[PDB]
């Protein structure tokens, strides 16, 4: 149905954001070091 | 690998296969995460998988031999990998995609010597892992004396001596060889590396006599291997539990030697033939063959530590077919794990795992609780108490997490001043079932983790710290916040270098002393903090994750700071600290904006005492100030009662439902995640819109203050015009508010999120802006 | 990219047949050691690569 | 003590009728009870001696049942050198033949142990696994056990979706979830966990909401939740029957709420006998629903599901549960050959919905036609029932 | 339903890109920090 897809979108927004944030934190650590 | 290692590896494999569509790289990541056996233990069709692999293997015999060598080396996930490989070779499309992608990526781009080397490597590993911990050094003469080796030493012309006399000479020879002394006719000779002593028999003997002698001799060669293996494995660097295994092997060798002495006495009595001798030896011969097989399985890859304990459990399971083998496996597992399992019980019961052999399941690494307090990562949580899934037994593999958790909990209680030693800890001995050891470890964890939680709550006063944080960072104590605002009104508003941080600290201290926050026992723990960047700029940068041109002021940088002391420093991190500091800075900015609006309206009251017909320009300014103040007050009330308050209530309730460190962390994280989700801290455009609205309000307040100052003396862009500039600032602030409302409504429509609907209702209570929002939606 | 164990896993896969790129072989080894089903890993990899 | 008295199906050494399944055992279903002890030896001859025939094929199926029961009970006595001419055992299996004494002592004890293992597994699955709690909460919410919820719906809640707010609006997730929570709260019977767990599933998205034919509101489908691995005996038939029962209840509730809205619109301020026609139409539906479960069938259906779990294998327990569910559905005469009866009922319900709209407005012709068609279709259905049973 | 499925696929692609960059950054960290 659509409820599973809506929950997937809500989780996936945070999933893409978290992957990007982890990449950004790794980039900041790499630039510092 | 990393915390996002699943997604990282999934996307790396998707790019390696050059397949970002189809199912998708995140689809493969979700397939792996959702469809995932908790461990590589499920059984597979060994014969069927071997045939399937052999259909496309460069050498099926090589595949089988590789599996055997991997078993010797204690390689993990080999049979499951074989099943997956057979399935993938059946999957020609997946195999073809992987092969083409790999092509594209490539185009783009003696026994004594071995024993000495093994002892040296074990010593090297023990030195690298011991941090200078000294280990016993055996006199090298023991390993350097081949005459001291216990294996088989590693004749009359048989055509001339009588068959009976030749048989008697060979019997003495075999008694010597099986007792470690090369016989006259049959002598077991040196083994090249890990092997048994090779028996070479005189070729002129009687056919059947020599055949039966060799048939008995299989046990002799196996025992020559076992004695050499016991001497080699007796090195201390191989492991203390390895030392226990070597001692058990030596005791078994001693029992076999007693049997061989009885055999020599019977040879003195003359009560056998070669075949009868083999028949009598058959039981001990089978035991020695099994022991040699087990020793090969262990030492071929040097299974030591919990890898050797998992091998022992697997051996007990493989010996379940033969009851004597299963019972001996359980008993010897108990005997061997007594050192290792006692260390594991010490690790789980006392929070300290001691193994100079480095055979402890729960490990410890250098960590700083002060760093845990100041940095987002928990150094004490991760490095100071690590979990190594290489010294965890197979019977303890599932409970490795719980055992290491009990050890870390005991260590945390010790850092909390409670000497960690589990009173329900049990001596751990490996048997066919570690289920009882699992239950004991669970009780030890429920003791140690509870002790750490109790120390953090009572001894460390985590609840008191939470109350102080609510009073300072969230401004739960309004008197202290008002006093700080009053004292730092002219100090924080000064620039970064124009506002003395010492003056800021003094004003905050005066606010705490002269406010109701002095009632908090930890009210003095709060201090003034300066952000490295603007709060809105930081919010935008963090959302966009993957100061000479921006005005800097002490009011912008003003915030609360808190220091964490272990084990509370091991609990409080800098990610939550950064979120709380951002919230505190935002709250301070909102309070300053509300105070400015109230001050603007108060000076706007001069028209009430003045003639009402000489305030035409100020009427619009006063109306705009009142409207902005009312909208800000309604928005602030709604936000305070719905966003931050739900986070605090969730934190309190879930920590009340938290029993362990993990439960408390989950409670606090749920509260923090609810706060972050409800605060709309993901849109830099929203942060910019809020900053624009606050700037419009500030410009209107500045214009009104300039007009009031000019009127009192008579008795930039905002100050240039009285009412036209006020109208433009009101229009800009209303546009920013409408954009924020539209973004909130979109979020409510997409994410069931009622916060935007509540905000719209709060701003459109009287319908002054309800119609405007509805019209702007179209 | 591929560590000693990851390269060993890739060499074992090639000995059983098939070329696993050092990144792909390391990822497959990680998925197997990630407490996951090797058959599920194969299914996900097929859905990604073949699809 | 390893594979019967330890009920294991982990055989890769070609010596059992049981082959361990990496997926059937984990996904405890009919697939679990089938191939958890996959046919490593499809004939259990290669699995054991001829003296194990009492539970030989039983052992082959028992490995698979143990895999199905693994997610709740995998380990138990149920689930996962010869001498000289010593005449004792020689005569024991010779004077009385080997299989004779073997079946007398071992295979008889083997059958007793297998029966005890099956009974213990069934009792563990049926005692407090919340699987039957799933069915109870489905009958409480998917079938509205509390009359308060239905009354509140037909009085105030059945306003928007009863006629259809919009194809997109009536399918709003947040509004629908709030409505479900409010319907559960209005009744102190829809508070069951599976009452709120009644979820949304669909086959066709909303397309139209014209209140002329009986299409008032039939989009939402109630789907309660059960425990795992209670789905070992899960076949598609029982779930499909439950969903169909929920859909039929939803359609009947839509008709009743249309009638209630008609009455409310009439009372808010050429229409005679409308209430009489509504009662005449509703009498047979109420009779059928009571026959399905009112106070006696309300316990008979429970007793049938009380015997749904009495098998030594998950497939047979599934068959018993599905038979009880099918008998409950057949109580309402849900035969698939009754598609023409469905068409006749659809015409009657379209007329009923049109008459409800007309009565809400202020039809008299619709009511008279409803009474006449009620009599005529009653005669036709009586003839059909006489011809069928 | 289908629009939400398409959004799920798009978010899967977004996580794919971000986590592939994350794996590349882990490679860079293994090359630099060691």
């Amino acid at each position: 149905n659509m409820k599973d897809f809506e929950n997937q979108i809500t989780e996936l927004k945070k999933e893409n954001f978290n992957l990007k944030l982890r990449i950004y934190f790794l980039e900041e650590r790499m630039q510092q070091e | 690998m990393s915390e996002f290692r699943i997604h990282h590896d999934v996307n790396e494999l998707l790019s390696l296969l050059r397949v970002h569509g189809g199912d998708g790289a995140e689809v493969y990541i979700d397939l792996l995460q959702k469809n995932r056996t908790p461990y590589v233990t499920t059984t597979v069709s060994a014969h069927s998988a071997k045939v399937k692999i052999a259909e496309f293997s460069r050498t099926p015999e090589d595949f089988l031999k590789k599996y055997d060598e991997l078993k010797s080396k204690n390689t993990r996930n080999l049979d499951p990998l074989v099943y997956l490989l057979s399935k993938l070779m059946e999957d020609r499309e997946t195999l073809q995609y992987l092969q083409q992608n790999a092509k594209e990526r490539a185009e783009l781009a003696t026994w004594q010597q071995s024993l000495e080397l093994t002892r040296k490597m074990l010593r090297d590993k023990q030195s690298k892992k011991n941090s200078g911990q000294r280990l016993p050094v055996l006199p090298a003469w023991v390993y350097e004396r081949p005459a001291l080796l216990g294996d088989f030493l590693p004749a009359v012309p048989i055509g001339s001596l009588p068959l009976a006399s030749q048989e008697a000479a060979v019997v003495e020879d075999l008694l010597y060889v099986l007792v470690g002394v090369d016989g006259r006719y049959i002598s077991a000779q040196p083994l090249t590396g890990r092997q048994g002593r090779t028996f070479l028999v005189d070729p002129n003997l009687d056919l059947s006599i020599r055949e039966l002698v060799s048939r008995i001799l299989p046990v002799a060669a196996s025992y020559s291997t076992v004695t050499r293996f016991i001497e080699e494995k007796s090195s201390f660097e191989y492991g203390q539990v390895n030392h226990a295994l070597a001692a058990a092997m030596r005791t078994l060798v001693k029992e076999y030697l007693v049997l061989v002495t009885q055999l020599e006495q019977l040879q003195r009595q003359g009560l056998l033939s070669l075949q009868k001798l083999w028949f009598y030896i058959q039981p001990a011969m089978r035991s020695l063959d099994i022991l040699a097989s087990l020793a090969t399985s262990v030492d071929k890859g040097e299974c030591i530590g919990g890898a050797t304990l998992s091998l022992l459990h697997d051996r007990s399971f493989s010996y379940t077919g033969d009851s004597q083998a299963q019972e001996l496996c359980l008993h010897l597992t108990k005997a061997a794990s007594t050192p290792y399992f006692e260390i594991l019980e010490k690790w789980i019961y006392r929070g300290i795992i001691d193994d100079p052999y480095s055979e402890f399941m729960v490990e410890e690494h250098e960590l700083r609780k002060e760093k845990i307090q100041e940095d987002y990562n928990d150094k004490y949580w991760d490095q100071r108490y690590t979990v190594v899934q290489r010294q965890i037994p197979s019977f303890l593999q599932k409970m490795a997490g719980k055992v290491l958790s009990t050890g870390k909990y005991l260590n945390v209680v010790r850092e909390c001043g409670h000497d960690v030693t589990c009173p329900v800890a049990k001596e751990v001995v490996y048997t066919l079932k570690e289920r009882a050891y699992v239950e004991q470890i669970e009780k030890a964890f429920s003791y140690a983790s509870k002790v750490l939680l109790d120390f953090l709550m009572g001894e460390k006063e985590l609840l008191a710290h939470l109350r102080s944080i609510k009073r300072y960072f969230l401004m739960d104590q309004g008197d202290f916040f008002v006093h700080f605002m009053d004292l730092t009104e002219e100090e924080l508003k000064k620039p970064v270098d124009d506002i003395t941080p010492t003056r800021l600290e003094a004003l905050l201290e005066l606010a705490l002393r002269m406010s109701t926050a002095n009632t908090d026992p930890f009210k003095d723990d709060l201090k003034i903090d300066l952000m490295p960047h603007d709060l809105i700029t930081q919010l935008l940068r963090v959302l966009a994750i993957e100061p000479t041109e921006l005005t800097l002021s002490g009011l912008e940088a003003f915030s609360f700071d808190y220091v964490v002391t272990w084990p509370l420093s091991l609990i409080i991190n800098r990610k939550a600290l950064t979120r709380y500091q951002m919230l505190f800075r935002h709250m301070f900015y909102c309070k300053h904006v509300e105070r400015q609006l109230c001050s603007v309206w108060i000076s706007n009251k001069a028209a009430k005492r003045f003639s009402l017909h000489s305030a035409k320009w100020f009427a619009g300014a006063f109306t705009l100030r009142q409207r902005m103040l009312n909208f800000v007050q309604n928005i602030q009330s709604y936000m305070m009662f719905e966003v931050m308050e739900p986070t605090w209530h969730v934190l309190e309730q879930n920590l009340r439902s938290a029993s362990n460190i993990d439960d408390v962390l989950g409670h606090h994280a749920s509260f923090l995640d609810n706060c972050l989700k409800d605060c709309m801290l993901t849109n830099p455009e929203l942060l910019r819109v809020f900053s624009k609205l606050m700037s419009v309000c500030v410009m209107f307040t500045n214009c009104l203050q300039r007009f009031t100052q000019s009127m009192k003396l008579d008795s930039p862009q905002l100050a240039s015009s009285f009412e036209a500039t006020i109208t433009k600032f009101d229009k800009n602030f209303s546009a920013h508010l409408l954009d924020l409302l539209a973004r909130l409504s979109i979020y409510s429509t997409s994410d069931c999120e009622h916060g935007m609907a509540s905000v719209i209702s709060r701003l459109d209570f009287n319908g002054f802006y309800t119609e405007r929002l509805e019209r702007l939606s179209a | 990219v591929l560590s000693a164990e990851e390269t060993e896993l890739f060499e074992l896969a090639q000995a059983a047949g098939g070329a696993m790129d050092p990144e792909v072989f390391k990822i497959l080894v990680d998925l197997l050691k990630l407490n996951v089903a090797p058959l599920a890993v194969f299914q996900m990899l097929k859905s990604m690569c073949a699809g | 003590h390893d594979w019967v008295y330890s009920g294991v199906f982990r055989d890769v050494y070609g010596e059992f009728m049981i082959q361990v399944n990496h997926e059937y055992l984990g996904c405890r279903d009919k697939s679990y009870w089938t191939h958890g002890y996959v046919l490593v030896s499809k004939e259990v001859e290669a699995c054991v001696p001829v003296f194990l025939k009492h539970v030989a094929h039983d052992v082959y199926v028992c490995g698979k049942t143990i895999n199905l029961l693994k997610l709740c009970c995998p380990r138990h006595y149920l689930c996962c050198v010869q001498p000289d001419t010593d005449e004792t055992a020689v005569q024991l299996s010779e004077l009385l033949p080997l299989p004779v004494l073997m079946k007398h002592s071992v295979t008889a004890p083997l059958a007793a142990h297998v029966s005890l293992v099956n009974k213990a597994a069934v009792d563990y699955f049926f005692v407090e696994l919340h699987l039957g709690a799933h069915f109870e909460a489905l009958r409480h919410f998917l079938l509205m056990e509390d009359g308060e919820f239905a009354q509140s719906l037909s009085d105030l809640l059945f306003e928007k979706l009863g006629a259809g707010q919009t194809p997109g609006e009536l399918l709003s997730p947040l509004v629908l979830n709030s409505v479900l929570s409010k319907a559960l709260q209005y009744s102190l019977h829809g508070d069951t966990p599976h009452a709120a767990n009644l979820s949304f599933a669909l086959k066709f998205l909303p397309e139209a909401f014209a209140p002329n034919a009986p299409d008032v509101l039939s989009c939402l489908e109630l789907r309660y939740k059960v425990d795992w691995p209670l789905n070992i005996v899960v076949t598609e038939g029982c779930l499909s029957r439950y969903s169909g029962i929920f859909s039929f209840l939803l359609q009947l509730k839509l008709m009743m709420w249309t009638l209630k809205d008609v009455c409310f619109h009439l009372k808010r301020t050429q229409f005679r006998q409308l209430q009489l026609f509504k009662h005449e139409m509703q009498h047979f539906v109420k009779v059928i629903q009571g026959y399905i479960a009112n106070q006696i069938l309300h316990v008979t259906w429970c007793e049938f599901r009380a015997r749904l779990a009495s098998v030594g294998d998950l497939e047979e327990i599934q068959r018993a549960h599905a038979e009880y569910l099918h008998k409950a559905v057949f109580r309402g005469l849900l035969t698939e050959k009754a598609a023409p009866a469905m068409n006749i009922i659809h015409s009657l319900f379209s007329l009923v919905l049109k008459f409800r709209s007309q009565l809400i407005s202020q039809n008299f012709a619709l009511m008279q036609q409803s009474y006449s068609t009620f009599k005529y279709y009653s005669h036709f259905l009586f003839k059909v029932v006489s011809k069928l049973v």
